[PDB]
């Protein structure tokens, strides 16, 4: 994922050929009308110049056989351009299923770890099924770890070797088969049966074998036939016509016309943008469900992205005990430690650890307490013990306050300065109570991904909108939010109010692309229009959102709109490549075809072609070149840069539109004159 | 000359937007069911005679509605012609048409064509031409204006499911629109000299001693329906081109402004309906660009003329064969430009005669879909097509999802358009084709050589598009001409109509969206030019082999 | 009529109904 | 939805057919009696044609005017029309050298070139227009033939020679019937 092979490698050009000789069988040709005409043509062309070479027809049966020759060459490199682009997504879609499966699944009776583990292979590992790993191990299916906490290498996958965190409890649970677990152990609940692996979502990602059409190609392909209809009617129709005027023209002459007319280079390069494309999104290490999400990336106008998680790293750990007034640091310590002797999130984890060196307390187990523990949730936005009499609680400002007034008391007035203190720099303030007593604060550092800025800057230029979405608190939200760059954000944001956001953006008719890691983010992601899960994320997230970014950037919709635009624009660019070409064929072949039957019309040579048989040739034979010459470019699509609608569609129309006007004059004067110099003709 | 005909196309464009901006203005209160001043007493009280409660109806329903309205008509038409000689109002006692004949005729005004293979003066009654000829000049016009207010409510309609009622738009059209415009004109042609009374042909014993007998009946009233309603169905042979129907240059012009008066208010109502006027001004400036380079090469191709004249030996080679020596060369060439670039048909000069590059604009201008100022509706949703492909191609260079006024266009949207795109120049190429295939088609031909195919090319072209002009020469009063042309004119008027009526169901039941940064605008220079390359370039590469054969191959000999 | 004339209509017909019912369900092909 | 349909369509045929011909010839034949009735020409109880529509003269004392290529004899109202021939065709080409004949033996004291005009056939067949340099240039065979001097034909043609409004959007012409016709009166 991510290393590009080659343009052309001579161990896939060779097998493309191979592919494009067995495309000519009539079956294959017949989902393409516009190369099904051609196809027609040629075998139309061969059968007359057949009828030449056995005499049972009067005409030149080398001049059909020239023309059939290189009409059945415009078929074969139409179908050249096809297989290439699915050779090279084939070669990527091979290269993932050469993951190793370690099939050494230690599956345990029990959840709890230190059980007995017997030998099962991974195969048979299905849904619900607990396996136990070790360090150096393969991970054996996807699920969600539910004991323990190591670091895991995802370089089988995401291309990188840099270690990720997993761990039980929070964000982090998810994990995929075909890792490498790095450093102690992991306890993981498979959640996928075979057949449903997220590596089978990235191979039929790219293995294009029953390829669904998007709207925009549908839409194109309704154009490019009507094209061929108006194409077809005028050729058929110039056999009486001329048939009047004196000898009708000759058939194979109109055939030659109507290929250099309908729009063969869009035609036979259609087929190969689309998958050109998604071979491009897997270079770009994002795995989108389908073509339709990622052509929809170039119409949006705000990006909605999560806080911890996306923007930042997440595993939020603490950093200080700030206790209020009244309280010593040995006494905050104490109630933080209940609170989180059973809570799995990574900001419990830290709260506990940071207690240890402090002050060096024993350490206290949930049963031999007796009591039990309210776990952490987005609507509470707190948590802690509920302990015999004495009440133990921590969570956010608001939540804390609120709870606080309920019960009764009022919030110190050296706490809110502390809150505002800790909340200023960046670090999320989480407030520790004691039944109805206050008892302080602790700060929650967290680290912001690097060069989050400079590329939020591309995405401002480049007219889309960036708003952080975040429940956490509104004075640490403004710090984050002015240390990644982003236009505007949402602090205090319940997960039911994200999904109103964004219907509220959609109501107005914009396309909505948002970004998320945690579980509550998955309603969020299945309504948005465009939406890319990070693959730290969980398994929830990952299949609710379109699109899964296996590098965890949270800027990485630059990379969805460049391809998502590349291929529109190569598609309307070709499209009108192959319509202005038709005026240099009209010049070419028009005082050509009726040499004879007009004279007069010679003066529309303004070529000077050599032959009249040497100017049908050279328009048919430039007519198959310029697909092979363009084959590049549908491959690599049309170069993106951030202007306006307006400066785009200029420099589009100069390239293209005036470009393929004056190409084809030059080439097929180039080609006149080549045959001249062989003496072919 | 080029001074001389420089003025021409400048005041007649001026005068032009002058008289067309506040019928737009009219014309858009239409549009958005809002009944002019001193009309709302006497529409309640109509309405409620006719049964007409402005019920809202669907595509369907507003399609079905113009539908069986020219139905109706056609066959109230037919039987009319068929019967003539059992109705009043016939001085001379012609007899009934013939049923080819009859057939054509209904046809041609009912499609808003009105091809002529008759002699007015000595076929049809003044009933014919008044109840059966004048009556369809107003309807069918009203019914191409109804159905480009049904595409102009679906733009400016949101999550609607109903286009407006299409008996109150036809009332309304008529009764408040055509019908006083047309009184006006009319009378306007009486003072300067055209013909209106029911008198029988009139004996004329000249100063030589001969024998004259001038044809007489309600010319002026005809006439002025005939110009405005983009008609073009001469109430003689020699249409436009009778001192009788158009006596004076002051008519003349008034005529030319007739035609595109209707088709540029329209242009004008779409831009204040849509509250942009910027995007009614690019539709014009698109139109005016084409139509100027189009005049312009008919003056000069005129001027030239007639090569032989000179060496025969007259003292110019202008050519003025087929014209009239009140009106010259200059505005017979803008005449031509102006009857052909709109679907009106009518003539003063005889386009047989043409140059050779003379007379291939027309027919081009004819063959594009009638889309420079069109016809009356038949012309805005025509460019309507053209410009939803241009969006769609401007989109796809942009990388963008194509738009047209806030609202998406979809695959449904492109369906419909591609038909609807398709319907006429199938006809044109498979009509021409299979005159050229058969012996009553080419016998038909007057001119021999590339000039003799391009008569038959002229006349299906100008059928199939609804246009009515043709190149005289040729003999069409025959069972094999009227029905091969009643045939192009009833499915190139009513196979345009269905799919165009279905793009306004799809695209009114949408909700349109607000402009944003990175959203294409559809006006300025860039997407007039783009705009008019789309309709050129299709236009062209589609006509270039017929044309080929015909007035280029002429030209070239 | 000759053989070739009506062999070479009813190819047109056939292509052109070909292209028509590929434009009108476009989805499929 | 039977009745808004024939409701609709009656109305507006008897509106446009049966009331807006009907108002329009009252007004007119009110207001413009003469032009509404075809501008006709009358000395005693005969007319003697229109104003508007061309006879075709061919005596050697009538100003000439262009020919009319109608059906059955020229300048034909029942048959309007033009000749329809395109530039070429050779039988044009035939036509043109007769006429220019035909004008330069029957005008030797004139320029050897023709008018244009007066050899190309008009669109409508009933053309009673030429243009005053048109006219001028048979004002030698006129004044021969008629005993007249330069001088007054010069001042008969423009006296019944109409310009429009402005140059473009028409040519000045001569009305050749009334031309004609007070021609016969200047002789008597
Ligand atoms: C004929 C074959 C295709 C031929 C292609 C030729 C390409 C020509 C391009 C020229 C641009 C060079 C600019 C050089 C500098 C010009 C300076 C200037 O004054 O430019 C004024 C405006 C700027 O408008 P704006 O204020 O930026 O935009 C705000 C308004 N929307 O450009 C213009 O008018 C330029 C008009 C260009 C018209 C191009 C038409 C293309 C037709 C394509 C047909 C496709 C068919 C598809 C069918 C399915
Ligand atoms: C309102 C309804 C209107 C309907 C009527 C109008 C329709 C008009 C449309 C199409 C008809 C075109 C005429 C028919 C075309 C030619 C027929 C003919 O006669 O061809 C003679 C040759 C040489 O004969 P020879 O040795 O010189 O003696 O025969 C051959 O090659 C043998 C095979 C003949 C034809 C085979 C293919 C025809 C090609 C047509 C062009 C299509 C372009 C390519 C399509 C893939
Ligand atoms: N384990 C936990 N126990 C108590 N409170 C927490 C815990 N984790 C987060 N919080 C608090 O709950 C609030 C809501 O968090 P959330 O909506 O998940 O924001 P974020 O997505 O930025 O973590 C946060 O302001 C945070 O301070
Ligand atoms: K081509
Ligand atoms: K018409
Ligand atoms: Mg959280
Ligand atoms: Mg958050």
């Amino acid at each position: 994922s991510r290393k590009q092979l080659a343009l052309f490698e001579p161990t896939l050009v060779v097998q493309a050929l191979k592919e494009a000789v067995k495309k000519l069988n009539p079956q294959a040709q017949w989902r393409n009308p516009v190369m099904f005409i051609v196809w027609i043509g040629s075998l139309l062309t061969t059968c007359i110049s057949i009828a030449m070479a056995s005499g049972a027809m009067p005409g030149n049966a080398l001049f059909s056989a020239a023309i059939s020759g290189w009409l059945w060459i415009t078929v074969l490199f139409a179908n050249f351009a096809e297989a290439l682009a699915e050779g090279r997504s084939k070669a990527q879609a091979n290269s993932l299923k050469g993951v190793k499966k370690t099939a050494f699944a230690r599956k345990l009776r029990e959840p709890k770890y230190g059980a007995a583990a017997d030998k099962v292979p991974a195969d048979q590992l299905r849904k619900g099924d607990i396996v136990l790993v070790e360090a150096g191990d393969i991970i054996p299916c996807d699920g969600e770890v539910i004991e323990g906490g190591a670091s895991v290498d995802e370089s089988a996958i995401t291309g990188e070797s840099a270690p990720v965190i997993r761990e039980s409890g929070g964000d982090f649970a998810s994990v995929t088969g075909g890792t490498r677990i790095l450093s102690d152990w992991l306890v993981i609940e498979c959640s996928v049966n075979p057949g449903e692996t997220f590596l089978d979502r990235m191979i039929a990602m790219v293995e294009g074998a029953q390829r669904r059409k998007t709207p925009n190609e549908i839409a194109l392909t309704i154009l490019l036939i009507a094209l061929t209809i108006v194409f077809l009617l005028a050729t058929a129709t110039l056999w009486p016509f001329s048939a009047w005027g004196g000898n009708a023209v000759s058939v194979t002459v109109l055939v030659a016309l109507l290929v250099c007319l309908i729009p063969t280079t869009i035609g036979g390069l259609l087929s190969a943008i689309g998958v050109a494309g998604m071979s491009r999104m897997l270079g770009a290490n994002v795995i989108a469900t389908s073509g339709r999400a990622v052509e929809a990336a170039g119409d949006v106008d705000v990006l909605l992205l999560d806080k911890t998680g996306t923007i930042t790293l997440g595993n939020r750990q603490a950093s200080e005990f700030i206790p209020a007034q009244g309280v010593d640091e040995k006494t905050l310590a104490d109630a933080a430690q209940l609170a989180s002797l059973a809570d799995e999130t990574p900001e419990g984890r830290s709260i506990v650890i940071l207690a240890k060196q402090r002050f060096n307390l024993r350490e206290r187990d949930v049963q031999s307490l007796h009591a039990t523990f309210v776990p952490f949730t987005a609507q509470s936005r707190m948590s802690g013990i509920n302990i015999d009499n004495r009440m133990i609680r921590k969570g956010s400002v608001d939540a804390i306050r609120r709870h606080v007034e309920a019960n009764g008391g009022h919030f110190p007035t050296d706490v809110d300065q502390k809150v505002d203190q800790v909340a200023r720099q960046g670090a999320t303030p989480l407030v520790v109570v004691e039944g109805s007593r206050v008892l302080g604060v602790i700060a929650l550092k967290d680290i912001v991904k690097g060069g989050i800025k400079e590329r939020f800057a591309q995405l401002r230029k480049m007219g889309i909108k960036t708003v952080m979405i975040t429940g956490d608190n509104r004075l640490t939200a403004a710090a984050i939010a002015a240390e990644a760059g982003v236009d505007d954000f949402l602090a205090e944001a319940t997960p039911e109010a994200k999904l109103a956001l964004i219907r509220q953006y959609q109501a107005e008719g914009r396309l909505v692309a948002m970004t998320g890691d945690g579980t509550n983010d998955a309603p969020a992601l299945a309504q948005a229009d465009v939406a890319v899960a990070m693959n730290s994320g969980t398994q929830a997230a990952k299949e609710a959102g379109n699109m899964v970014d296996l590098d965890s950037n949270p800027t990485k919709l630059i990379e969805v709109v460049h391809i998502g635009k590349q291929m529109l624009m190569t598609r309307g660019s070709l499209t009108t490549f192959s319509i202005a070409n038709d005026v240099a064929k009209y010049f070419a072949i028009i005082p050509a075809a009726f040499a004879a039957t007009y004279p007069q019309l010679n003066a529309l040579n303004i070529m000077c072609l050599h032959s009249p048989d040497s100017a049908i040739l050279s328009a048919v034979i430039f007519n198959a070149l310029i697909i092979v010459f363009l084959i590049p470019l549908a491959l690599k699509g049309v170069s993106y840069k951030p202007l306006t609608a307006s400066a785009m569609l200029r420099r589009n129309l100069w390239i293209y539109g005036l470009g393929g006007l004056l190409v084809p004059f030059i080439g097929i004067k180039v080609i006149d004159l080549l045959l001249t110099v062989c003496g072919l003709v | 000359m080029a001074a001389q005909g420089f003025l021409l196309i400048a005041t007649f464009l001026l005068v032009l937007m002058v008289l067309a901006r506040p019928l737009g203005s009219g014309l858009a209160r239409l549009i958005n069911d809002i009944p002019l001043p001193g009309t709302t007493g006497v529409e309640r009280v109509l309405f409620r005679a006719l049964g007409v409660s402005d019920r809202e109806m669907n595509w369907k329903q507003y399609l079905c509605a113009i539908l069986g309205l020219n139905m109706l008509g056609l066959a109230v038409l037919f039987f009319m012609l068929l019967g003539q000689h059992y109705l009043p109002l016939n001085p001379q006692q012609l007899p009934g048409l013939s049923w080819d004949l009859a057939l054509n005729t209904a046809v041609s005004f009912v499609t808003n064509t009105n091809w002529q293979s008759y002699s007015g003066e000595t076929t049809l009654s003044y009933f014919s031409q008044m109840a059966g000829l004048t009556v369809q000049n107003f309807l069918s016009a009203a019914s191409g204006i109804a159905v480009i207010f049904a595409l102009i409510r679906a733009f400016t309609r949101q999550s609607m499911s109903t286009l407006g009622n299409a008996w109150v738009d036809l009332l309304r059209i008529t009764l408040w629109v055509l019908v006083p415009v047309a009184l006006l004109i009319a009378l306007f042609f009486i003072q300067q000299g055209a013909l209106q009374n029911f008198l029988p042909y009139q004996a004329v014993n000249t100063v030589e001693g001969a024998q004259q007998l001038l044809p007489m009946g309600p010319v002026a009233s005809q006439e002025a329906i005939k110009m405005l309603g983009t008609n073009g169905g001469g109430f003689f042979n020699a249409n436009s081109s009778h001192p009788f129907e158009n006596p004076t240059a002051l008519t003349n012009f008034v005529q030319m402004l007739a035609i595109f008066l209707i088709p540029t208010a329209l242009c004008f109502a779409f831009g204040e309906v849509m509250g942009d006027r910027r995007q009614g001004r690019m539709l014009l400036w698109a139109m005016s660009v084409i139509f100027v380079i189009c005049v312009g090469v008919v003056m000069w191709a005129e001027v030239q003329g007639n090569p032989h004249l000179l060496a025969l030996g007259t003292d110019s080679s202008i050519n003025m064969e087929g014209k009239e020596s009140r009106f010259g060369v200059l505005v017979s060439s803008l005449f031509a430009v102006v009857t052909t670039a709109a679907s009106c048909g009518a003539v003063i000069a005889m386009h047989d005669s043409f140059t050779a590059l003379g007379g291939m604009v027309p027919m081009w201008l004819m063959q594009i879909g009638e889309v420079v100022f069109g016809g009356v509706g038949s012309g805005l949703y025509g460019m309507m097509l053209f410009v939803l492909l241009a969006v769609f191609i401007a989109g796809l260079m942009i990388g963008r999802t194509p738009e047209y006024l806030g609202k998406k266009i979809d695959v449904r949207e492109m369906k419909l358009t591609a038909l609807a795109i398709l319907v006429t120049p199938t006809l044109v190429l498979m009509g021409a084709a299979l005159a050229m295939m058969t012996d009553a088609g080419r016998s038909a031909m007057l001119n021999p050589g590339p000039h003799g195919f391009s008569e038959v090319l002229y006349a299906v072209s100008s059928a199939a598009n609804n246009n009515g002009s043709a190149f005289a020469g040729l003999s069409a009063n025959s069972p094999f001409w009227n029905c091969l042309l009643a045939f192009c004119m009833f499915v190139g008027r009513f196979g345009v109509i269905i799919p165009v009526m279905a793009i306004a169901g799809s695209l009114v039941s949408k909700k349109s969206q607000a402009a944003s940064s990175g959203t294409l605008p559809t006006h300025g220079p860039l997407f007039v030019g783009l705009l008019i390359g789309t309709v050129l370039l299709v236009g062209a590469l589609t006509f270039i082999p017929a044309l080929a054969l015909g007035p280029v191959a002429e030209y070239l000999s | 009529m000759s053989a070739g004339v009506i062999t070479g209509v009813l190819l047109v017909f056939l292509l052109l109904g070909y292209l028509v019912y590929a434009l009108i369900n476009a989805e499929a092909f | 939805g039977l009745r808004p349909a024939l409701s609709t369509f009656i109305f507006l045929l008897l509106i446009t057919g049966g009331v807006y011909p009907l108002l329009t010839t009252v007004l007119g034949q009110w207001w413009f009696p003469w032009q509404a009735n075809g501008s006709l020409i009358r000395e005693g109880d005969t007319v003697r044609g229109s104003a508007l529509i061309g006879q075709n003269f061919t005596g050697n004392g009538y100003f000439h005017g262009r020919p009319s290529a109608t059906a059955e004899m020229p300048y034909n109202p029942q048959a309007s029309g033009g000749s329809n021939l395109a530039v070429s065709n050779p039988e044009l080409d035939k036509l043109i050298a007769a006429r220019v004949a035909a004008l330069r033996a029957a005008n030797p004291d004139a320029s050897a070139s023709v008018p244009v005009e007066l050899v190309t056939a008009s669109a409508s067949g009933l053309d009673n227009n030429i243009t005053p340099q048109a006219a001028a240039w048979q004002i030698p065979r006129v004044a021969k033939a008629r005993n007249l001097s330069v001088e007054q034909l010069t001042q008969l043609i423009a006296k019944y020679s109409q310009q429009p409004l402005v140059k473009y959007i028409g040519q000045p012409v001569v009305n050749i019937v009334e031309l004609n016709l007070a021609l016969d009166k200047l002789d008597e």
